[PDB]
């Protein structure tokens, strides 16, 4: 499908978000996942790797932007921008609550094609 | 023309950032702009201060706080711009369109296009900024409303001389994040630090109380010949530093909250000033010790109730916090932090009869006192519209906290504390 | 709600002003419309039953009137039990507005025999 | 208080079944124990290794790393020396080496399967190509293309290159396939 | 001082407001731009009815291309095209009909110096010609209201029967556009969906940056010095200024969002002499970067007072112990009371720290709800539409009536994040855990 051609060109943030969401789906045995659980599993998967300098640089760029001194964000940079981008493209369906960490994130696309795009 | 930047302190990034999106060239400035910061962060003060330093600009000030819903907001834009163009360009012969005819956002575009055509003969394109202070502070607000203002400029004829360069300010963060993908040029205000709050009120409120009526009466009464206005400022300044250190953990890092305690306690602080308090604030603090030990933000035998009234309330709290399971176990001769549960009226009367000091029975006075408590709002019901007490589906609950009832039982000599 | 409060208050204000000889713009336009200063006294006839969330917002709404120089406002509170009920439900930011200029009065029939 | 806990799991894999099956099926057709006992008795008799200064300090970081991931009581710190001595005794080295220390720590990690265990709820991964593998390979390849040419030579030994960046073969092989 | 003229040129170029003779199209966009250019000219010059949708994310230079081609056609074909603009947000289905008619009348008047309403567009043209109508739309999917899509269903029908050629374009970010365009409208639409190209290499981004930052007009002699210094910071992949872009590239690949930070750097620039010192190291995007993050959860947490933090920590402790994660004022104070007792108890006594009163904590409690650390048990939050918000403004929930000390809240920050952020110099750090 032509959707995969757009999936394969997403930024690294989108790919990591989708992969973490799929892994949480396979762990939970359910499709929708709590939004806080997703950002917790992102940290889990980032830090499960070794303390190699490449991993350290990637993590610093992702979570605290890799800035000079100003740091300590609770969630990764552009975590809202890419969430909306997936949401506004119709791929990602989310319900509306002003409480961040109790809303459920749900997928519209088929279960298989997301992995297929990620496997490419 | 280039724009001169003001000297506002503790905001020396935003006062420089607005030099980007606000300029005399309408071909550069963006069509949407957002200033985001919480209450007491100075967004209204900073924006107004910048504009008053560049008189060559043209802008319209509106407040959604007064403009309760979106319909007034649209109408005010149409009405004020119509007046503002006349004020700027009185020489141009122009006609009028009724600003009360605005019913939908399309009509605004219709009216604005009609107005802007009348100014087609202008020498140059005119950059105009529309300012709304506290956009998200609108009383009746929805997500789709803000998108209606973002894409408004491109529906105008792009060759029009008049360009509407909207300006908005937002308080919250869960509201702005829904529009992150639009990448609207945004300039940010964070909360003020403790040090800045102390300095802000020193610079702002010093001159206010140096010239109040209360002190200059007392100074003559105390016959302070050596007093000087330089001393007058520091005398008032010491009050701000002390009250901040006393109540920073109480009020927070807030300017609005502190600006009122500096008012209430001030006359009382003035009274304790004597001939011996001119030079040593430590002694003055000692005299006024009791002022700081209490917030005095409180508005001020707390509830005058009859004997029948007192037992009525005591019985109800048992109903609202004791399980129906325990009614027979405790009273028949055969959770402090939770919200109270509901109960039936028959449960109240039975317990009231059970603990009243042979039977008390239920005369008119007992029900007369019970209804008054509902009128006095010490007991709540399960309804909000067309209150009908005798409707069987309505239930009752206690609206009185534990601490008040504690003192009620003391005057009654009823030992409630042993029932839990 | 706050929307109802602003409209009804202005509706009564205009009706009284109509006998001289619906929003805050009427307050601004009052001196130009009728050539006289306006002094408004609000009578909260029964404070206890009033939704404090609505009332708290409305009081702040009226606070914008201080920009005008020809308008003066007074508030009367019918309190049944004590000041303690007000001090709980109202937001503590709002209470600091009332305390700046207030007078405390008792009107109960029973007073020291 | 147990020093080592081993989680031996059997998975239904056709490939691994043949590996085990053909081992046993041909064994019942048709070092000796004497040497093995002679070795063990010799090792217990002579070697009494002493932990060196270098081996000591690494234990602190090894234990703290498990400590911050918490059930890492001080009982498991006994295993961090008891196993260290037993490894040197097998080595017959009369002191405990840092290599013994790290291998024993790995053995504890492998016995308990920490890498395959959820740090949140303690569950175990069934499986134990990923995007994180991609980026690490991409970032590694990007730096190799610089270091290989940043030095004042057109190329260098891969052994020195690995120690220069690890402080890899697949990444450079792909570059060779692309003739870089 | 005079450099501002070149700075104005840079600022104007960054904003895309250059004249059509100077408008720049990126290489990764040129492929779709030529397809768009072909269809428009074929529909105008060859008088053929056609219909196409442009598809891509927001801030993707999508409607920008439609402006570019029309801005070029105006330079040589003033008499050939008629443009109609509609938008799904501002122009509701009630006001959509008059939107076309008013705009159509404006174009018709300046050229010369209710099914029949759709036909009257051709009737007005045919009566005055004895000019292809270029429909352009934003948010195509949004017109899927309960009212029939005759607003669009008739326009695609006109493709079959237009005596004066009718061409239709539109913008939409959904990848599921055909779900919104129902079967009855589908039968008339040519279905030439054009998904916009994506930025997929750093070479694409840097060249696009080169496209924006190049100055190809000899306005001032320092133009060469600009291009010299510009390519200095893009020739080395490890450049200080390029360092931000690669990090920008890997995080998010929408180009205009990157422009949002560069323009302040260009705008904050004061003079060419000082400009050289700043543009190379580029330390002013870091300050901007934290500015974007100043009012997040971490930013709000850092500005609280000790008492506000202490109650917050105790509030979190109740939430962690509670299975539902909820808490109230009474439980928050009780843990605050107990933790003060514990701290006081661990102190030598006297040989012959204040617990704040329950009243004074109320202001402290109000601050935490304003700053979004707490939230109500079932806080729906902002509604999507005014009609939905109308019900919310009228309905009175339970929380608006229950006492101030018993309104159930929940937490946005977990104690683990507290321990990750709270300075260890804080006295209540030891109470961050259970
Ligand atoms: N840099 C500063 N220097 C001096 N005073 C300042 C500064 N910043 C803010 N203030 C003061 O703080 C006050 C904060 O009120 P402000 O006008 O900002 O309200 P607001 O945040 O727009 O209002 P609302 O919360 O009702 O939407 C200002 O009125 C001003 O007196
Ligand atoms: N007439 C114009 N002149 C200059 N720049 C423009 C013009 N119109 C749009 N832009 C540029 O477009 C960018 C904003 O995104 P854009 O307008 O391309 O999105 P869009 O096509 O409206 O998006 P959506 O898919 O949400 O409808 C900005 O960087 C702005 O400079």
């Amino acid at each position: 499908s032509h959707v995969i051609t757009f999936m394969t060109r997403l930024s690294f943030t989108a790919k990591l978000f989708i992969y973490a969401l799929l892994n949480l789906m396979k762990k939970n045995g359910s499709q929708e996942q709590e939004l806080g659980d997703i950002v917790d599993e992102i940290k889990l998967l980032i830090e499960v790797n070794g303390s190699n300098k490449f991993v350290m640089e990637i993590a610093k760029t992702l979570f605290q932007q890799g800035s000079d001194n100003i740091s300590e964000q609770l969630r990764i940079i552009s975590w809202d921008f890419v969430l909306n981008q997936l949401l506004d493209a119709g791929i990602l369906f989310k319900q509306t609550m002003k409480n961040d960490r109790i809303c459920c994130v749900k997928l519209n696309i088929s279960v298989e094609e997301a992995k297929r795009a990620m496997n490419e | 023309m280039n724009v001169t930047t003001p000297e506002v302190a503790f905001r020396e990034y935003q006062t420089n950032c607005l030099a980007s999106y606000i300029s005399a060239d309408p071909d550069i400035t963006p069509s949407n702009l957002i200033l985001q910061g919480y209450s007491g962060t100075g967004k209204t003060y900073t924006l107004k201060k910048y504009f008053n330093a560049n008189p060559n600009l043209h802008a319209v000030w509106l407040e959604p706080v007064e403009l309760v819903s979106w319909k007034p907001l649209l109408q005010a834009i149409a009405r004020t711009v119509q007046y503002k163009l006349k004020t700027l360009y009185p020489n141009i012969p122009t006609t009028d369109y009724d600003p009360l005819q605005v019913e939908e956002p399309f009509l605004l575009v219709k009216t604005l296009h009609n107005i802007f055509v009348q100014y087609e003969s202008l020498q140059e394109k005119t950059c105009l900024f529309l300012i709304l202070d506290g956009f998200d502070s609108l009383q009746d607000l929805d997500a789709a409303l803000f998108n209606k203002y973002i894409k408004l400029n491109e529906l105008l004829p792009k060759d029009s001389k008049i360009n509407i360069k909207f300006i908005y300010t937002m308080l919250e963060t869960s509201f702005l994040q829904r529009y992150s993908t639009h990448c609207i040029p945004t300039v940010m205000f964070p909360r003020y630090n403790v040090d800045e709050v102390s300095t802000i009120l020193v610079m702002s409120r010093c001159g206010e109380l140096m010239e109040d009526s209360c002190l200059r009466k007392r100074i003559i009464e105390e016959q302070i010949t050596d007093c000087t206005d330089d001393q007058f400022q520091n005398v008032a300044a010491n009050f701000i530093h002390l009250i901040v250190q006393a109540f920073h953990s109480y009020t927070g890092n807030d300017i609005f909250a502190l600006n009122d305690l500096i008012d209430f306690k001030w006359p009382k602080y003035v009274s304790r000033i004597t001939k011996e308090n001119i030079f040593e604030p430590l002694a003055l603090y000692k005299s006024a010790i009791k002022l700081f030990l209490s917030t005095d933000d409180n508005l001020s035998q707390t509830y005058d109730l009859s004997i029948i009234s007192k037992y009525l309330l005591i019985a109800s709290y048992i109903c609202s916090y004791l399980e129906p399971r325990y009614d027979a176990s405790i009273f028949s001769r055969k959770p402090r932090y939770l919200q109270p549960s509901l109960f039936a009226i028959e449960r109240l009367l039975a317990i009231f009869q059970a603990i009243f000091p042979s039977l008390m029975k239920a005369n008119i006075e007992v029900f007369q006192n019970l209804s008054e408590l509902h009128t006095l709002k010490l007991i709540a019901t399960t309804m909000n519209k067309n209150i009908d007490y005798l409707s069987p589906k309505v239930r009752w609950k206690v609206n009185v906290p534990w601490e008040i009832i504690k003192e009620i039982s003391e005057s009654v000599h009823f030992n409630i504390s042993d029932y839990f | 709600n706050v929307r109802m409060m602003l409209r009804r208050s202005m509706y009564k204000l205009y009706s009284a002003a109509d006998a001289e000889e619906y929003d805050l713009s009427l307050v601004e336009n009052f001196k130009r419309l009728f050539g006289k200063d306006l002094a408004m006294v609000f009578n909260f006839k029964d404070v206890d039953s009033i939704n404090f969330n609505t009332l708290d917002n409305f009081i702040i709404l009226l606070k914008s009137a201080f920009k005008y120089d020809h308008v003066k406002i007074s508030l009367i509170f019918n309190i049944n039990t004590n000041l303690s009920n007000i001090e709980k439900n109202l937001r503590q930011s709002t209470i600091r507005l009332l305390k700046r200029n207030y007078h405390k009065l008792d009107v109960s029939s029973n007073k020291g025999f | 208080r147990f020093d080592l806990v081993y989680l031996v799991l059997d998975k239904v894999d056709e490939k691994n079944d043949r590996e085990l099956a053909k081992h046993l099926t041909n064994l019942y057709l048709e070092l000796p124990v004497e040497f093995l006992t002679m070795y063990i008795s010799y090792a217990k008799e002579h070697i009494h290794p002493i932990i060196t200064e270098a081996a000591k300090t690494e234990l602190v970081r090894a234990y703290v790393g498990m400590r911050k991931m918490g059930t890492a009581t001080t009982r498991q710190l006994e295993s961090m020396i008891r196993l260290a001595e037993a490894h040197a005794k097998m080595k017959l080295k009369n002191v405990v080496e840092l290599e013994d220390v790290q291998e024993a720590v790995r053995l504890i990690r492998s016995a308990i399967k920490d890498y395959a265990t959820d740090p949140k709820t303690g569950k175990i991964d069934m499986n134990l190509k990923s995007v994180i593998q991609r980026k690490l390979q991409e970032d590694l390849s990007r730096e190799i293309m610089n270091v290989l040419k940043d030095q004042a030579s057109d190329s260098m030994s891969f052994n020195e290159l690995i120690k220069q960046i690890n402080e890899i073969q697949e990444a450079l092989s792909r570059l060779q396939q692309e003739d870089k | 001082p005079g450099f501002g003229s070149l700075q104005r040129r840079l600022l104007q170029q960054l904003y895309g407001t250059l004249p059509t003779d100077e408008k720049i199209i990126f290489t990764y966009l040129q492929d779709c731009q030529q397809e768009i250019d072909r269809i428009i000219k074929q529909s105008i010059i060859q008088k053929e009815s056609h219909s196409v949708i442009l598809v891509g994310p927001r801030q993707s230079y999508k409607t920008y291309l439609l402006d570019y081609e029309l801005s070029l056609l105006q330079q040589s074909y003033k008499e050939q095209f008629i443009t109609i603009r509609l938008n799904g947000f501002i122009h509701s289905e009630q006001t959509a009909i008059n939107g076309i008619a008013t705009q159509l009348e404006q174009q018709l008047q300046k050229i010369h110096g209710l099914t029949e309403v759709f036909e009257k567009i051709l009737l007005l043209l045919d009566s005055t010609t004895k000019i292809t109508v270029v429909f352009i739309f934003d948010e195509i999917d949004t017109f899927a209201g309960p009212v029939r899509q005759t607003l669009l269903y008739n326009l695609f029908d006109m493709v079959e029967h237009s005596r004066v050629p009718v061409c239709i374009f539109g913008c939409t970010t959904k990848l599921n556009i055909l779900e919104y365009l129902e079967k009855r409208v589908k039968s008339r639409f040519s279905q030439r969906v054009i998904y916009m190209p994506q930025i997929q290499n750093l070479d694409d981004m840097v060249d696009a940056v080169r496209n924006l930052l190049t100055v190809r007009s000899e306005i001032s002699p320092w133009v060469s010095q600009w291009n010299e210094t510009l390519e200095k910071e893009l020739s080395d992949p490890r450049s200080n200024l390029n360092r931000h872009i690669r990090m920008n590239f890997e995080t998010f690949r929408s180009l205009p969002t990157l422009k949002n930070s560069i323009i302040p750097l260009v705008a904050t620039s004061k003079n060419f002499g000082s400009l050289c010192t700043a543009i190379k190291s580029c330390s002013f995007l870091d300050i901007y970067n934290k500015n974007q993050l100043s009012n997040n959860l971490t930013g709000r947490l850092q500005s609280l007072s000790d008492l506000e933090l202490a109650i917050l920590i105790s509030a979190a402790r109740v939430a962690l112990r509670a299975k539902d994660g909820s808490f109230n004022f009474n439980l928050a104070y009780a843990e605050y009371e107990k933790m003060i007792k514990a701290i006081n108890s661990r102190i030598p006594t006297v040989a012959p720290i204040k617990l704040w009163l329950k009243k004074d904590v109320k202001n402290v409690w109000e601050n935490l709800v304003q700053l979004d650390f707490f939230t109500e048990k079932s806080a729906v939050g902002l509604r999507d539409n005014a009609t939905a918000a109308f019900y919310a403004s009228n309905y009175q929930f339970q929380g608006t009536m229950i006492p101030f000390d018993l309104r159930s809240y929940q937490m946005q920050i977990i104690l683990q994040e507290l321990r990750r952020i709270i300075p260890k110099s804080n006295m209540y750090y030891s109470w961050t855990q259970l």
